[PDB]
């Protein structure tokens, strides 16, 4: 469990082993005062750096908890298919809705 | 980026279809019943999209 | 128990003792002529003071019995937020309805 009034205690395990539901409100319920004891070890703008790659790996997580939801992400543009000598490489306007009934 | 994916999904119940109006179903995202402070959702309600 | 029709009965406690829906009903019940017998000792504009104090806090009377009704009250303003040195603060434009099926 992170502190996040702390620099020197997050990691990006700690952020993505928490939920995204759970990360709103463990930042909403910290500490006004900022702690100088024991600062990140790779400075101020280092902690900044180590936090937020934890979320976008949490995205991840979530778009497993609605894979069953979603549908498999086609190819978006040009260059990518496998026969591509008697067929071209086609691309979605991803316009549509994604949802599983 | 801190506040983009920064949200509240809840999740959808088994066999009933997708949320359309914020005001009436609390399954929306943008309902006032997941409007929090700090959030971007609520931001999609502040500046009503 | 206040009485209306003397000058030197409402306190502070004879206001909130009664809600906000029996005040309704008691100040359009109550008599025309005004008693001038024994006046409020800090003067008659003294309890002027005195009796809408018990107002605005009758509607945090009104807050609660519509606690399981309205919302928790967000700050409508940044600034107010225990991380400000990660994350930002908004404010909520409460256009909302605070209703809780």
């Amino acid at each position: 469990a992170p502190q996040f009034h702390r620099p020197s205690t997050i990691t990006a395990d700690n952020v993505r082993a928490l939920g995204m539901r759970g990360l709103v409100l463990a930042t909403n319920n910290a500490q006004f005062i900022m702690d100088n004891s024991y600062p990140h070890p790779h400075g101020t703008q280092g902690a900044v750096r180590e936090f937020l790659r934890g979320q976008a790996a949490a995205l991840t997580d979530l778009g497993v908890t609605h894979a069953n939801n979603t549908f498999a992400p086609q190819p978006m543009f040009a260059g990518d298919a496998a026969a591509e000598w008697l067929r071209p490489s086609f691309g979605l306007k991803r316009t549509y809705s994604p949802f599983v009934v | 980026y801190a506040t983009l994916q920064n949200m509240v999904v809840p999740e959808i119940a088994p066999g009933e279809e997708c949320p359309s109006d914020p005001v009436t179903d609390p399954a929306h995202p943008l309902h006032p019943a997941n409007l929090v402070a700090n959030t971007v959702k609520r931001m999609f309600h502040n500046g009503r999209v």
